[PDB]
RNA sequence: UCCCAUUAGCUUGUUGGUGAGGUAACGGCUCACAAGGCGACGAUGGGUAGGGGAACUGAGAGGUUUAUCCCCCACACUG
RNA sequence: GGUUUAAAGGGUGCGUAGGUUGUUCGGUAAGUCAGCGGUGAACCUGAGCGCUCAACGUUCAGCCUGCCGUUGAAACUGCCGGGCUUGAGUUCAGUGGCGGCAGGCGGAAUUCGUGGUGUAGCGGUGAAAUGCAUAGAUAUCACGAGGAACUCCGAUGCGAAGGCAGCUUGCCAUACUGCGACUGACACUGAAGCACGAAGGCGUGGGUAUCAAACAGGAUUAGAUACCCUGGUAGUCCACGCAGUAAACGAUGAUUACUAGGAGUUUGCCAAGCUUCCACAGCGAAAGCGUUAAGUAAUCCACCUGGGGAG
RNA sequence: CACUAGGGUAAACCCGGUGACUGGGGCUAAGUCGUAACAAGGUAGCCGUACCGGAAGGUGCGGCUGGAAA
């Protein structure tokens, strides 16, 4: 319960969800 | 399951000595297995019916688990009622 | 029920701590073996057997020492459980509590303790340690 | 349950050993302000053995204090010898130790806190392991309470109502 | 008597029989009916390694390696 | 050695293999125990002897504490046969529920259209503007139409979990208590596997009132791709089919037995079966848990082994 | 005449390498743009999912307290 942790997991979901966003539509 | 004390008293009758003998193994085979064929019709009209089933599945595990033991005790019995009641399947 | 003579143990243990003077177990001839190791080597300060309907009652009488308010016995410990069974020989006995305690043994010539069972050369599966 | 014992004047052979100095920090709007803390262990070379924590602005202070609590704090431990009579496993906050007896020449197999406390106390024949937190404070606790939790063959009889139980 | 299931099916002399041949010797070892055999108690495949006693190490359990020493196996530029 | 919060309980069940198995009688001898016999250089351990000592060399006593064979024992585990009723299940009775599926019915509110009255604004904000309005808004009355959600009760209760709340009926399921009934250990857990599984999302067809991602406009700001305001499309609704995720949480797996007090509370008769808060022993690093344990013990499953890279 | 080491052929597999070009990540300094989180961090925070933005992020729907204030 200090909350960096869970901040940390935060930025790199959102990082994911970024590159998979750019990656669609494209082949 | 359209069940009432008649028909279970009917059925324990039928199967198991004496009609007072609700405990038997093959009385409860008997039993489990008529609410299991009138479970099934009814949810093949209630497809949607998902408490309905599973509790089908359990009154089949009780099933299974009552003609284990009739295969741990006297197979000669098992032999009996499942001819008689047609399970296999 | 898993283990009989671990819950006659536990239920043991769990009096004493409470503080409590009798304690009713669910009887068993080899709880009954045991109470009366216990009574021999002066644990428990008394035992009786009921025989009614059922498989009977052992009410055990506890001993608590009234200079100092502590019961005779200190630790109960249960060796071998239903999942790992423990059986060893007369040369490999255990000395519990360096020979302070007892270790309750099960052995071809009876249920015993680990002092006769060495001076008798029987091994077999131990049961407990008590101190 | 501590056996205890009363000022002791008459045993008055209690040499005290020392066993950590920390120097702590409070925080205030000046500055920063420090102490000094002080784990002393009193031991007359036998069963009497006293602990005490003392604190002060100063390192003899705070080992004076020390020493005054650890006096007005004794118990005895039930030592024969220069061995224990058994085997005992203690446990105190995140310190866990356990003692077991050994040959009459082995001396101590233990080092800092808890051979600060066997000497104290006494004994010269003894394995001991930390398996634990190196805490002095809590190393020290669980030590004297694994003393204190043993039994002579004499009580062992005396509590089971018995005289010899084979030993 | 080592790891990998990010290796689950493998097997057609393959499993058994009759007979014959062959060998120091029994045997699908080889050659002329039946469909069996092995498999989550890990078959098959892939990777890695000569194996033990020693030796070292640790309170013990155990762990590391087989340099010198002894035993067994394999090999002698490649088939 | 651990798993409430440091890494660590699977979303929840059912269930295959496997693991564990109430009480009692009688066999057997697989596990277990005991006796006897065989087998197991050098090095390593006490005692010597020789290297002027020592390393070392050598002799002898003490290790064989594994494997194999053969004789006995029967307490426990296993296997076989029989018995018992406490566990488990079936029956009967009582009581209870937002438990599931399906069909019918209802009122308040909101939106749109038509008509009547009436005219200078309505709406919105911290303040405004965008917006709607003399080609007749807001407001008010009536007629008509359609979709969605169920105020008070209402904080408790039910369900394996996710979840479940207008009324009513049909068909199911199930919990709890007792029985003077029946069977007689028929049990627990469970890798695979199967089923169910909020919201959002996808396909086909209906429906489309409110709200509202994206988007458009107006503001606030140094800028405002936001917070505020006015519009607004998927979506939000229904049927069928996918998908299989969550702070799917009590961040606490399932069984069994045992161990203090207080204060409330639901249900059928003081007492279960629940559902909530302080709090003994005990546990814990502490915060804390404490009979609904994170205490005392037994069985089985899941998971952890410094952080990042990296799910 | 069979048997076969070896040779040629084709395939397909496995193990490696290199390649115009094109993507993450780690570490070091600190140039540039902002201020997302830590206090009710100045719009409580976080989880899942969808759409959208120079970036931290924003918004919708459901959930949680590991949130004040009340
Ligand atoms: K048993
Ligand atoms: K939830
Ligand atoms: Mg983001
Ligand atoms: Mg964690
Ligand atoms: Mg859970
Ligand atoms: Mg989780
Ligand atoms: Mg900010
Ligand atoms: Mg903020
Ligand atoms: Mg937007
Ligand atoms: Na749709």
């Amino acid at each position: 319960p200090n909350g960096k942790k869970r901040k940390r997991h935060k930025m790199a979901t959102h990082k994911r969800k970024k590159r998979l966003k750019k990656n669609r539509h494209k082949k | 399951m359209y069940l009432d004390s008649a028909k279970k008293a009917e059925l324990f009758e039928k199967y198991g000595k004496s009609v007072k003998d609700t405990g038997s193994p093959e009385s409860q085979i008997a039993l489990f297995t008529f609410r299991i064929a009138h479970l099934t019709e009814h949810l093949r009209q209630n497809k949607k019916d998902f408490a309905t089933e599973r509790s089908l599945k359990m009154l089949v595990g009780k099933r299974r688990r009552m003609l284990d033991y009739l295969i741990k005790v006297d197979i000669e019995r098992y032999r009996a009622i499942i001819k008689e009641l047609g399970i296999r399947r | 029920m898993t283990d009989p003579i671990a819950d006659y143990l536990t239920r043991l243990r769990n009096a004493i701590m409470a503080g409590h003077r009798v304690v009713s177990v669910p009887a068993s001839n080899i709880k009954k073996e045991i109470t009366k190791i216990l009574f021999d080597k002066g644990y428990i300060l008394n035992y009786k057997f009921e025989e009614n309907d059922s498989q009977g009652i052992i009410k055990v009488a506890l001993k608590y020492d009234l200079a100092h308010k502590v019961n005779a016995i200190k630790k109960l410990k249960r060796v071998s459980r239903p999942g790992l069974r423990k059986y060893v020989g007369y040369r490999d006995m255990p000395r519990v509590l360096n020979g302070l305690g007892i270790a309750i043994v099960s052995t071809p010539r009876g249920v015993m303790t680990d002092k006769e069972a060495r001076e008798l050369k029987v091994g077999g599966e131990v049961l407990c340690y008590v101190y | 349950i501590v056996y205890n014992r009363v000022k002791s004047t008459n045993d008055l052979e209690l040499k005290d050993r020392l066993v950590a100095i920390n120097r702590v920090t409070k925080v205030t709007k000046g500055g920063r302000t420090f102490t000094f803390a002080a784990i002393v262990v009193v031991g007359n070379e036998d069963g009497v053995i006293g602990w005490g924590l003392g604190k002060a602005g100063e390192v003899p202070a705070a080992i004076a204090k020390g020493v005054e609590a650890a006096k007005k704090n004794l118990i005895r431990v039930p030592v024969h010898n220069g061995t224990i009579p058994h085997e005992q496993a203690a446990s105190y906050g995140g310190a866990s130790v356990f003692l077991k007896p050994a040959t009459t020449g082995t001396g101590v197999k233990a080092g800092g806190a808890m051979r600060a406390v066997l000497d104290s106390v006494g004994v010269t024949d003894v394995l001991a392991k930390s398996k634990g937190s190196s805490n002095p404070h809590n190393l020290v606790k669980a030590t004297i309470q694994a003393l204190a939790e043993m039994r002579s063959p004499l009580m062992v009889a005396q509590n089971r109502g018995i005289s010899v139980e084979k030993v």
